[PDB]
């Protein structure tokens, strides 16, 4: 996250920190995600497409730091890693950039809600906040596009939704953004998501509920003028999410 | 760029 504020997991308790184990046994961060039910984390397919084997991944819930353990965290293996079969990218745009991770602890349990772990509600079919709405994004992504290190403490910031009309202007992204995506950014272009924040939530209050409106997906640079974050539009993926999470 | 890259296809990443 560029700009914004350091936070703690209790302020974003649906935030999932996803890591991959390497031959040798070193573990590095991959991407963010969101807990949408006790056994289910949603994230972005681009985060996994290079290494699509579920056995490589670890998911932490209730974790506030990147490379350090925090009290109240819980660790899960990935029982099912579901990538969108129609994922594609161009130079910039990612389509169908949505992934599901079924989580299970070694003791065979799904998440249990606590002061540091809560699910986030999904929106109703095609239900989104009106543009101009202020939303939150959170992650362990770079704090400046030019940095090589990632913050060790979780960050969050506020960004406002941008209309399709404005986002589809040529000096923005033009026809790169579809109805299956949402744009969001700071009016002054000072705060944004960045590398490392992919797969994490764009959370909005909608019909008076904290809702997962978007998933951090793509954008040109980070915190550049007229170049908003682009987010997978969750309310337009309810059938995909439904048909892949049945019990 | 290497096997340890974080979010290598994310915004501003080598393959983003
Ligand atoms: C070095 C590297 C790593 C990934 C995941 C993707 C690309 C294009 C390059
Ligand atoms: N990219």
């Amino acid at each position: 996250i560029i700009g914004g504020e350091f936070t703690t997991i209790e302020n974003q308790p649906w935030f999932a920190a996803i890591y991959r184990r390497h031959r040798g046994g070193s573990v590095t961060y991959v991407c963010g995600g969101s807990l949408i039910s006790p056994c289910w984390v949603i994230s972005a397919t681009h985060c996994f497409i290079d290494y699509p084997k579920k056995e490589d991944y670890i998911v932490y819930l209730g974790r506030s730091r990147l490379n350090s353990n925090t009290q109240g965290e819980m660790k899960f293996e990935v029982e099912n890693l579901i990538l969108h079969k129609d994922y594609s990218a161009d130079t910039l745009a990612h389509h169908n950039d949505i992934a599901l991770l079924k989580i299970r602890s070694k003791e065979g349990r799904c998440a249990q809600p606590s002061r540091t772990i809560q699910t986030i509600a999904l929106p109703s079919m095609y239900n989104d906040p009106q543009f101009g709405t202020s939303c939150e994004i959170t992650g362990f992504g770079k704090e400046q596009s030019t940095d090589y290190l990632y913050p060790e403490q979780l960050k969050m910031t506020v960004v406002k939704l941008i209309s399709h009309r404005e986002c589809q202007q040529p000096h923005y992204y033009g026809s790169e953004v579809t109805t299956k995506m949402l744009c969001a950014a700071d009016p002054q272009w000072k705060t944004d998501s960045c590398q490392g924040d992919s797969g994490g939530p764009l959370v909005c209050s909608l019909q008076g509920r904290m809702t997962l409106t978007g998933i951090v997906s793509w954008g040109r640079g980070c915190a550049l003028k007229d170049k908003p974050g682009v987010y997978t539009r969750v309310s337009h993926f309810l059938p995909w999410i439904r048909s892949h999470t049945k019990e | 760029c290497s096997r340890y890259e974080v979010d290598c296809r994310g915004r501003g990443g080598p393959c983003g």
